[PDB]
RNA sequence: UACGAAUUGAUCCGCAGAUAUCCGAAUGGGGCAACCCGUCAGGCCCCUGACACAUGAAUUUUCAUGAGCGAACGCGGGGAACUGAAACAUCUCAUUACCCGUAGGAGAAGAAAACAAGUGAUUCCCUCAGUAGUGGCGAGCGAACGGGGAU
RNA sequence: GGACACGAAUCCUGUGUGAAUGGCGGGGCCCAUCCCGUAAGGCUAAAUACUCCCGAGAGACCGAUAGUGAACCAGU
RNA sequence: ACCCUUGGUCAGGUUGAAGGUUAGGUAACACUAACUGGAGGACCGAAUCGGUAAGCGUUGAAAAGCUUUCGAAUGAACUG
RNA sequence: AGGGUUAGUCGGGGCCUAAGGAUAAGCCGAAUGGCGAUCCGAUGGAAGAACCGGUUAAUAUUCCGGUACUGAUA
RNA sequence: GGCUCCCAA
RNA sequence: ACUAUAGCUUUACAUUGUAUUGGAUACUAACUCGCGGGCGAGGACACUGUAUGGUGGGUAGUUU
């Protein structure tokens, strides 16, 4: 289960309105594409084009006590835009 | 006026790196000194 | 690790004693060389790195059995 | 150094005898040039046998 | 805070199991630690998950063993100087600090070619004793025999 | 040259030599008598040293500028 | 600081060496004339490297600077 | 606090070697170790391969539409 | 860029 | 200046042997070097270890 969640964003609100063949998701840094374009086959029954990817790192963030300050991050993780073939949806 | 530090990653792990401090017994002893002492950062590998 | 191999000799930590007993430190060497020796016994050719006592002893009790011996004692290897 | 003398040899005679010689005279020459061998007890022994059964 | 599990016995405690990503002696080859690149046998299907693929020593290519880390204590190889002697060189500090190698639950030592002027293997404690000695006979250093014990 | 309390009898050895088979060694330089022992092969428990760790306890020891650097976010 | 390997940079103007060609001159060289040519730890001067003199600053904007002036600027140059 | 970085063609790496570094066979050396030609190592060599137009609050030779090219594989 | 010239090659 | 000392250097022993009229000559087999993948050139010298005598502000510890 390399697919974490799907990502709902006026960015992707407006790519599916525009396109609607296109689908958002956020995946392990550590998938690549062919591995993410069978698992959404396996996870949706639907035939995959193109799938695009991009990493992103964790940001950083203020953990507050009562006391003082610690320094903590978030977890990285993998954008996966993936372009069904024309005529199906998901 | 240029100062003393002029950073460069490469040359950073080069001198200071943890594989370097491996190569030699010397480093080795640095890095158990370190480790009995308990440090949270063993090289400048850690940092980022 | 230059020892005698037949017998085991090794360098030695002494002092350089003067008049005034000022003393130094220093080594006290081997007279150690390399030679080449006829084996009868396996009708062969063997560069041994030995002592001048060595050769002595080589002399004395056959090239063979004092290999034999070195070879015991863990000199010679 | 012991030798026991294997072939015969010009300057000291006494082929199949025992002989003393110098030492690098011996390690240097005749033991590697086939001629004599060291005197050890064994080879003592069985030259003194070979001369037993010569007799 | 929610949402659930639980007398059909949860949670919790004791013992035994399963799983256990990547780096690191790191050991398939490299490398800027946590990464890159491979080969051979299979299975899926350009890409994947699961095998194997280091080196040295006994060993006869089947086999066990080792490497690295880590408190103090043990043994061994090297080995200072400041200081004291109211300077300083013999001497002292000191066979210390420190560096290096290597064990075990302890290690080392141990059964007289011994001490002595009768005792009877090692080890440790109390005495002998700051004595005998040693020493620019200065500063200092400093036993053993014997006796009493632990074993 | 070194270690032995010992700054040259005992023990060790870098260099060069080198026996004996009752003999040999020791008793503080060297000789003789006397006494003691039997080198150049090996193994061996106990009484001795220490605490990273586990368990059970204690103190005419401290009480937050004290006591560990650190009672807390500490080798931060 | 020095060295090793591998890269990069240097507006514009001036001067006019070796050499070449064509004339005369020689027994032949020599030797004069014009044009050409474009050398140089050469000249003037931006970038750049450096730091001469003065002024300012001296709990400074700065634990060594700023302004004006000044040196070098195809080299024993500067620089990644 | 939420959102945002999209590539067969851009850059890098995968390939190659320099200085240097680590090593093999060997050499040296109380120990720890020091040397020593294949490997590593860019600041250099090789890299196969386009575009015009649109388009976000924030990306674009990467997304969209047209025109192409390039390498494997059946 | 060929090309010319030069030596420090 | 005093005392040492790295380095250099002399001889003896070891490495290290054989013959001839001893200390010279000669030999080759220890030992060293070159070429090719045995041959040539040397040679008991040279080199190195132990001991010994010189030299030693190159270096060190000190005194004045
Ligand atoms: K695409
Ligand atoms: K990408
Ligand atoms: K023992
Ligand atoms: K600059
Ligand atoms: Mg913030
Ligand atoms: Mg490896
Ligand atoms: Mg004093
Ligand atoms: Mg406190
Ligand atoms: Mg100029
Ligand atoms: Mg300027
Ligand atoms: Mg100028
Ligand atoms: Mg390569
Ligand atoms: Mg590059
Ligand atoms: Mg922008
Ligand atoms: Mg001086
Ligand atoms: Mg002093
Ligand atoms: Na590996």
């Amino acid at each position: 289960g390399i697919i974490i969640k799907p990502i709902i964003s006026e960015k992707m609100t407006a790519v599916t309105e525009k396109m609607s063949e296109r689908y958002g998701f956020r995946v392990s840094p550590n998938a690549n594409k062919i591995e993410i374009k069978k698992a959404v086959e396996a996870m949706y029954n639907v035939k995959v084009e193109d799938v695009n990817t991009m990493r992103y790192d964790g940001k950083r963030k203020n953990r507050y006590t009562k006391s003082g300050l610690i320094r903590g991050k978030e977890a990285s993780f993998k954008k996966a835009i993936v372009t069904l073939k024309k005529g199906e949806t998901i | 006026m240029k100062r003393t530090y002029q950073p460069s990653n490469r040359k950073r792990l080069n001198k200071h790196g943890f594989r370097s401090r491996m190569a030699t017994a010397n480093g080795r002893r640095v890095l158990a000194a370190r480790r009995a002492k308990g440090r949270a950062k063993l090289t400048v590998s850690d940092e980022f | 690790s230059k020892i005698c191999q037949i017998t085991g000799k090794k360098a030695m930590v002494g002092n350089n004693v003067s008049h005034s007993k000022r003393r130094t430190k220093r080594v006290f060497d081997v007279n150690l060389f390399r030679k080449k020796f006829y084996w009868v016994e396996q009708d062969c050719w063997v560069v041994l790195r030995i002592s001048a006592a060595g050769l002595r002893l080589i002399n004395k009790i056959g090239l063979d059995a004092a290999i034999k011996r070195a070879a015991e004692k863990g000199f010679l290897n | 150094m012991q030798v026991i003398l294997k072939e015969d040899v010009v300057n000291l005679g006494y082929k199949d005898d025992i002989v003393t010689v110098k030492d690098g005279y011996g390690r240097n020459f005749l033991i590697p040039q086939g001629k004599a061998v060291i005197a050890s007890e064994s080879a003592k022994k069985v030259l003194a046998e070979n001369l037993r059964q010569r007799a």
